[PDB]
């Protein structure tokens, strides 16, 4: 009925989910570090 | 006189151009050498010594050894 | 009439150094009066003992240990 | 879609982090950093609450604030020593 | 769902649409450019609303592969530090478009297209979380700004200023690129979140920090390299100066906040007295050199060096008052300084001159301009109730806690800042008129009155209730204060 | 009801400045006068309620700055000290507003003048009703901005702009000192609020490292705050702005510089008394500076011929008196003398402006005389003001200056003796130049021109009601408020002012000294009056000594030209800094030295290098 | 002085230095006014209705209610 | 002069005197009165009086925070 109620129920819907954000960040760090290790070992390969 | 543009004066315009074209006006005299070697080489050193000594005296007051600021 | 290079910043009976000397004398008057006040030593000529308050100089009421 | 209400944070030291070699598990490092920031903010807010208590002790008491707010003032000044990112007095958290 | 992809794609669509429009349709070009800028600004404002202020993790993260093995990739994300920079760089563009509204018939479509490409490049700079791609968009701004300075310059000096600016930016850029390459080879990747969890050997911190400082100090002119800024700034259109001072001067400080203050916590502490020394003399020297300038745009351009060097004192204090209060100064400076160049642009468009000697007595012929000019004079001189004072005072209390001497030297900045700021206003506005030089006047039109309105509202709103901006940053700036610290 | 006290002047200014084109020169005056008068009556109820009812009110609107612990909210603190400043500032502001209705009757831009007056009153109210050190700073710098705006209200003049910019520079040095003091306050107590700082002002006994020096934390903060107080109150260090600031309108002189904004430093010292009491080193500095300022202004003001400038040095002397009265750690007497002076100095400025306006803006006393019969009312009013100023017995200026002098006598210390001596000689000098101003303007044979006398008109109603109210004040208010403020054991101040039990000498000031000491000011005033009469009304005029003695001429120049401050300080600081701006920083550091080693000074050898590749 | 009607029928000088339009007509808006005004209206609506309706998520609020809880548990 | 009558200023200009300043003055008071009502209502709500007055003061008619902070030990 009032603008404030709809506005807050809309903002709460627009805002992102916290747990999945942190989970994505942690998995990103894991995968990036693993890929970093593999890429460094790849660079370690000699030309011959 | 139906124009908003200024009626620029030769004296003012030339004075401003001279004041803005000062890049090519050094003669490398002793006054410039002394001036740039004092107020551009010594004052920064004095200030840097001031902050370094302030940090050192803050460190000694708390009893912690001096921090290697280098 | 070309303008001067420093044409952005522009007591005639006195000079800067002479007026500085006059100012130094005027302030030395204050300094000498302060030295005379020190020489008077009014602290030793106080006519009353220092005021003494009860309850140990109001220690508790002034934030002292209870 | 976040749930309505205040944010919820787990109040526990992230397991796996060891101060001997902090740069060992990167995820435990950022979690530990966030956690430490959270308790430093908790300490800051506790000091602020004590400051409010002292503030309203000075006004309600009046002239007698020297003996009535002594207990609060020393608590507030004891709690402002280890505030956080302030003077060289840094807490050993 | 509003993400960083749409905010960046909006200027792309705006620039592409005008790219294939006949130049004879001058009205349509202006309307479409202005509409694109306004839509981008509203998109940024919406992105502010859904910004979480309780997590230090980067928000609205987006990824796009760049190398085949995902070593380096387009990682876009914002935090409490770079959100307001994005909002400001999207807000300044419509003002720049509106500045050249009347004379747009001569510039053509290449003007709005250049400014929209500029907005595209600056939005991605504040959103990149990859060290290498941050450099790619860091130095992609040269081409649009080179074109803006050269094609639409005032006099024949535009060739020299563009060359000088380009050369300085290149010499900084490649010396930074070598450090970026060395970091990539050693660590393995260039992701910021990975580079913030990698221990750097103490010997490599000094070299990499110096190499990063070489490129950043040019764009935040410390002492030896603030000679390109005055010339390139004066030889620029009215809207061109707003971009150079509003945003282009915020790359150096943002680069320090994002890639220097955290990736090397040990190196930052060692070089703290060095930054304090450079910033202290820069505040003293520049605020003093400003008194003996005669060009209207060369005085305000020297009011930015003192303000921007006061920011680098705040960042290196490494506390909530310092780092947090330095951000408000740049938002305040991005509004106060860019508004002053609008005031000078108002005077220059009518009377094609910039010398302060020709100006005087405008209080009797342009009263609305005098009222607006005076207000931004007060903001430039750090008056309470203005956004500048909040940032200026928070930096001082953040540096006094670390070093009382540097806070004392920086405090004389407001002594000298209040000197030339009012003394310029007295010359230009107050005084008697000079009908011999100039005699026809016109006060602010509808555009100028409306353009200054968001600056007026956004300057006191931040100046009386800065809690709206501050509370969105404390979670993000507190994690920045301590990185290597664990106690 | 208390927010209305602060915001009515703001609303009046915001109406009279934004919509003055619809109200004209009369509606803009009515808006500001009505708003300030309603604020004044509200301050009267505030005095009946807080000061007399002994129930202070604390009002916080919203947080302004919220860092980790740098909290400086939008708080208003109304205690006994604040309410006195309210009933002084707002009442004087309303009377000045009423005065300016008739004073600015022919000036074209009257509405902007009233808008500036209202905004100044609003800033002063924010200053006095400040709960934090930042809201206090907000008012402390807004008051300087308003004074600068009002000093060059006639922007066409060049002297007005120079005076305004000099005032801003001096107030800016003062603001730098105050900002350093505030930064020191937050570093110790981690707060800027007055309640917390004054509650915890006794515990800290540590030492800091300030500018390569190890000093006391509290003493350094108190000295830094006193620097700001010196900057605003025109003390020994920084006072040259006040005499030059008379180029503004007379109502600007009467309010901006007589009653308010010069007492800002005294008010800040009195309010921060629970902090200044724990730094005995700062009190010595305050006492010395106050004594020096009083004596120097008294010596400078005896040879001026401008009507407005003589009164400015009287204000400087009175402010010096208040300052070293604060230095004896007796803040009640300082505020009492502040409130007393804000009456008989505003009256003096208003009567002088009434004389000047009727005399075709003639400001030189050498060109007026025999105005007593022509200007009966204004002559009587200036007589009342001068008698109060010199400290005539049983008058407003007698209940405060005499108490200050006898208190300075009983402060048996090195600093107290110096202040007592200077304040004793300053009484004689003040009597001399006050009576010279009274004699030359009104009682000597006429020296004016025929045209000035022909066009004469005494003060009309709008310029006479504030005068009469100020006369009643300068007659009775000192006696009425003598008991509540400087009485023995009075609880009127409650917790507003703190005086430690150790440094309390109010009781001995009354019965511990010979009766001669209590009569020294009266004897010196009589001597000064006799000297002034014998040198002005009847004398052989031995001025031939000034034409034959080289020392006498230079001595006359020394007192006339403000002890050679403006000339010496200009040449040795302002001119030196102007040269430091161009001849070095712009001429050598960044002109070509960076260029020659930069990209084109010598780096253009690539033209002399690329062309050689043909080899 | 305080009773005589004024002489200036309308304020001197036109507002924004624009001549009033033809009688019985209206000020024709420029090509930028409508988009700028709808933008300025939407900005106010979004900021007033969005900032005041977003949840009070902050580190000075969660920490406040956590400190206010641990401050009493110590007793 | 002749040209200062063609300059628009918010304050009104030199010697400004509109024909209907009486009516405009009355409106301005009413506008100031209307905006002063919420300020007075706001002030009476956020104001705190820790001490009961010696005698009945007029602020007790509207203000209700009299002797409320006496338990300062539980302040936030
Ligand atoms: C920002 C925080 C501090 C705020 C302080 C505000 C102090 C006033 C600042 C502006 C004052 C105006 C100074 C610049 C303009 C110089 C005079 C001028 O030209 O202004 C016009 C416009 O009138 C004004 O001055 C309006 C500006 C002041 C009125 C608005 C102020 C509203 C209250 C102050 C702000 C409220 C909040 C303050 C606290 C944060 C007046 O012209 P006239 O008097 O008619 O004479 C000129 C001759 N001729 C007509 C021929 C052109
Ligand atoms: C015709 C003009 C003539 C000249 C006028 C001169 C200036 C006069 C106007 C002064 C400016 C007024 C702005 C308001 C300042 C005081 C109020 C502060 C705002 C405020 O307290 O509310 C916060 C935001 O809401 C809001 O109310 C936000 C709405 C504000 C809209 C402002 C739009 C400015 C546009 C600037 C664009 C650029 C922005 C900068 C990048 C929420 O408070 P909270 O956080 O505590 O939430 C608590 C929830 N439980």
């Amino acid at each position: 009925g009032f603008i404030m109620e709809f506005a807050e129920n809309l903002v709460l819907r627009l805002m992102e989910n916290p747990e999945e954000r942190d989970r994505k960040a942690r998995e990103h760090i894991y995968e990036m570090h693993e890929r970093c290790k593999k890429i460094k070992e790849m660079w370690a390969l000699p030309i011959r | 006189g139906g124009g908003m543009e200024t009626n620029k004066n030769k004296f003012i315009e030339d004075w401003g151009s001279a004041r803005e074209n000062l890049e090519h006006n050094f003669r490398w005299t002793r006054r410039n050498f002394a001036l740039i070697g004092i107020f551009g080489i010594a004052l920064p050193i004095i200030v840097y010594k001031g902050i370094v000594k302030d940090f050192h005296m803050q460190d000694e007051d708390a009893g912690r050894p001096h921090r290697k600021f280098l | 009439k070309p303008l001067s290079v420093n044409d952005e910043l522009m007591a005639d009976t006195v000079g800067k150094y002479e007026a500085l000397a006059w100012l130094s004398g005027g302030l030395g008057f204050f300094v000498g009066l302060g030295l005379l006040a020190v020489l008077n030593d009014k602290a030793s000529k106080v006519p009353f003992t220092p005021r003494v308050y009860p309850y140990d100089n109001l220690r508790v009421e002034l934030g002292g240990e209870p | 879609g976040r749930k309505k209400g205040l944010p919820e944070f787990e109040e526990s030291a992230p397991d796996g982090f060891d101060p001997e070699n902090p740069y060992k598990d990167p995820v435990a490092m950022v979690e530990m950093r966030e956690h430490i920031v959270r308790e430093k903010w908790i300490q800051i807010e506790k000091a602020k609450i004590l400051r409010e208590k002292v503030k309203w002790c000075y006004r309600v008491e009046g002239v007698n604030h020297y003996q009535k707010c002594r207990h609060l003032v020393q608590q507030y000044l004891d709690s402002t020593r280890g505030v956080g990112w302030g003077k060289d007095h840094r807490p050993i958290s | 769902y509003f993400n960083l992809s749409g905010l960046i794609l909006c200027p792309v669509l705006g620039s592409i649409i005008l790219l294939f429009i006949p130049n004879s349709r001058i009205r349509l070009i202006r309307l479409i450019g202005l509409c694109a800028s306004l839509i981008t600004f509203l998109y940024s404002l919406v992105l502010w609303i859904q910004f979480d202020s309780s997590t230090a993790k980067f928000q609205f993260v987006e990824s796009l592969r760049w190398l085949p093995y995902e070593n380096i990739n387009f990682y876009l994300g914002i935090d409490g530090i770079s959100l307001f920079f994005v909002i400001l760089t999207t807000f300044l563009i419509p003002i720049c478009i509106l500045v050249g509204w009347s004379g747009m018939r001569s510039y053509g479509k290449e003007y709005i297209i250049a400014f929209l490409i500029c907005e595209f490049l600056m939005i991605a700079v504040f959103c990149m979380l990859d060290l290498l791609l941050f450099y790619v968009f860091f130095e992609s701004v040269l081409i649009p700004m080179f074109i803006i300075i050269g094609v639409w310059g005032s006099r024949q000096r535009k060739i020299k200023a563009a060359y000088q600016f380009f050369l300085y930016t290149l010499l900084g850029s490649l010396f930074m690129l070598l450090a970026i390459l060395l970091i990539l080879f050693q660590t393995g990747t260039t992701d910021l979140q990975i580079l913030l969890t990698t221990e750097f050997s103490e010997r490599r911190q000094i070299f990499l920090w110096i190499a990063f400082f070489a490129s950043f100090a040019v764009k935040v002119p410390m002492v030896p390299v603030h000679i390109w800024l005055p010339e390139a700034h004066v030889e620029a259109p009215t809207a061109g100066s707003v971009i150079l001072a509003g945003i282009l001067l915020k790359f150096g400080t943002y680069g320090f906040l994002r890639f220097s203050i955290p990736m090397f916590p040990e190196a930052t502490l060692c070089f703290t007295p060095f930054i304090y020394t450079l910033s202290a003399i820069a505040i003293i020297y520049t605020s003093l050199t400003t008194l003996r300038q005669i060009d209207l745009k060369k005085i305000i351009a020297y009011s930015s060096v003192a303000h921007m060097n006061l920011v680098t004192i705040g960042m290196f204090s490494l506390n909530i008052q310092g780092i947090g209060g330095s951000i408000l100064l740049m938002l305040s400076h991005g509004l106060v300084s860019s508004a002053l160049f609008l005031c000078v642009g108002v005077l220059y468009d009518r009377h094609k001159t910039r010398l302060v000697r020709y100006y005087g007595g405008l209080v009797s012929t342009m009263p609305n301009f005098s009222t607006i000019f005076f207000f931004f004079t007060l903001a430039n001189m750090s008056l309470p109730g203005t956004s500048s004072f909040i940032g200026e005072f928070l930096i001082l209390v953040g540096a006094f806690q670390r070093n009382s001497l540097v806070a004392t030297l920086a405090a004389l900045g407001m002594i000298l800042g209040a000197a030339y700021s009012l003394w310029l206003y007295n010359r230009v506005v107050s005084g008697n008129l000079k009908p011999d030089f100039l005699h026809k006047f016109s006060d602010l039109n509808g555009r100028e009155v409306f353009i200054f309105i968001p600056f007026l509202v956004g300057l006191v709103w931040m100046g009386v209730y800065p809690k709206v901006f501050l509370d969105c940053m404390h979670t993000s700036v507190s994690n920045l204060v301590q990185h290597g610290k664990f106690h | 009801m208390y927010l209305l006290i602060v915001f009515l002047p703001l609303l009046g200014s915001s109406v009279a400045g934004f919509f003055g084109r619809f109200l004209g020169s009369e509606g803009s005056a009515i808006m500001t006068t009505t708003c300030v008068s309603f604020s004044s009556i509200l301050s009267l109820i505030a005095f009946y309620e807080v000061a007399l009812g002994a129930s202070a009110c604390y009002l916080r609107i919203a947080p302004w700055i919220s860092s980790e612990m740098f909290d400086a909210s939008w708080g208003f603190l109304f205690d006994s000290l604040t309410v006195v400043m309210l009933i002084v500032v707002t009442f004087i502001s309303s009377l000045v507003h009423l005065y300016s209705i008739s004073y600015m009757s022919e000036d074209p831009h009257s509405p902007r003048f009233m808008c500036y007056l209202s905004i100044f009153t609003f800033f002063m109210l924010m200053l006095v009703t400040g709960d934090n050190f930042l809201q206090l700073f907000l008012g402390w710098e807004g008051v300087g901005l308003a004074s600068y705006l009002l000093i060059h209200f006639w922007f066409t003049r060049l002297q007005a702009d120079k005076a305004a910019i000099k005032a801003m520079l001096v107030n800016r040095v003062g603001d730098f000192g105050l900002a350093l003091g505030i930064l020191g306050c937050f570093t110790l107590f981690q707060t800027v609020d007055f309640s917390t700082i004054f509650a915890c002002a006794s515990v800290p006994r540590n030492s800091w490292i300030f500018c390569n020096m190890r000093l006391n934390a509290i003493s350094l903060i108190c000295i830094l705050l006193f620097i700001g107080a010196v900057g605003k109150s025109a003390q020994i260090g920084l006072h040259t702005w006040l005499p030059d600031a008379m180029e503004g309108p007379t109502p600007v002189s009467a309010l901006i510089h007589a009653a308010t904004m010069v007492t800002a430093g005294v008010f800040m010292i009195a309010r921060c008394s629970p902090l200044f009491e724990y730094s005995p080193t700062a009190l010595i500095v305050i006492t010395f500076a106050g004594a020096m300022t009083s004596f120097l202004a008294a010596t400078t003001g005896i040879l001026q011929n401008d009507l407005k400038r003589v009164i400015a040095y009287s204000t400087c002397s009175q402010l010096g008196y208040m300052i070293f009265a604060c230095g004896i750690s007796n803040y009640s007497v300082s505020v009492f003398h502040l409130m007393n002076h804000a009456f008989f100095k505003a009256l003096l400025f208003l009567s002088a402006g009434s004389v000047i306006h009727a005399m075709s803006d003639e400001q030189d006393m050498r060109k007026m005389g025999g105005l007593a019969s022509s200007f009966p009312l204004t002559y009587a009013m200036m007589l009342i003001g001068s008698l109060s100023l010199i400290g005539f017995p049983f008058l407003t200026g007698f209940y405060s200056k005499d108490v200050i002098l006898e208190l300075a006598y009983t402060k048996y210390t090195i600093s107290g003796n110096f202040a007592f001596w200077l304040g004793s000689v300053s009484v004689l000098f003040t009597s001399y130049y006050s009576f010279r101003l009274l004699f030359l303007t009104f009682l000597v044979p006429t020296n004016s021109f025929g045209r000035d006398i022909s066009r004469c008109h005494d003060a009309p109603i709008p310029m006479a009601i504030p005068l009469i109210l100020l006369a009643l004040g300068s007659l009775f208010v000192g006696y009425l408020a003598k008991d509540m403020m400087i009485g023995l054991g009075t609880n009127f101040w409650a917790n507003s002012l703190l005086v430690l039990p150790k440094n309390e000498i109010l009781a001995e000031s009354e019965f511990a000294a010979p009766t001669i000491i209590k009569l020294i000011p009266i004897l010196f005033s009589t001597l000064g009056a006799f000297v002034a009469y014998n040198v002005n009304l009847v004398a052989d005029q031995f001025q031939r000594a000034f034409q034959t003695s080289t020392f006498c001429n230079r001595l006359y120049s020394f007192f006339n030209k403000r002890w050679f401050f403006d000339q010496v300080l200009n040449d040795f600081l302002v001119r030196s800094f102007l040269r430091f701006g161009y001849e070095v920083s712009f001429e050598a550091l960044d002109k070509g030295a960076i260029e020659i080693l930069g990209p084109y000074g010598i780096s253009y050898t690539f033209r002399r290098l690329a062309e050689r590749i043909s080899q | 002085r305080w009773a005589t009607p004024g002489h200036e029928e309308r304020p001197k000088g036109y507002f924004m230095n624009r001549t009033p339009p033809a009688p019985g007509q209206s000020r024709k808006w420029e090509d930028w006014e409508l988009p700028c005004y709808i933008t300025s209206f939407l900005t106010i609506v979004i900021l007033g209705v969005g900032l005041n309706a977003k949840p009070d998520l902050s580190i000075e609020t969660w920490a406040h209610q956590k400190a206010l809880e641990r401050l009493e548990m110590e007793k | 002069g002749d040209f200062r009558a063609k300059v628009w200023s918010m304050t009104g200009g030199p010697n400004c005197r509109p024909k209907h300043w009486r009516r405009n003055t009355a409106i301005a008071m009413f506008g100031v009165f209307l905006v002063c009502i919420p300020i007075a209502k706001l002030s009476a709500k956020l104001e705190q009086r820790p001490h009961m007055p010696v005698r009945p003061i007029p602020s007790q008619i509207w203000c209700k925070n009299f002797g409320t902070k006496d338990d300062y030990e539980k302040e936030h």
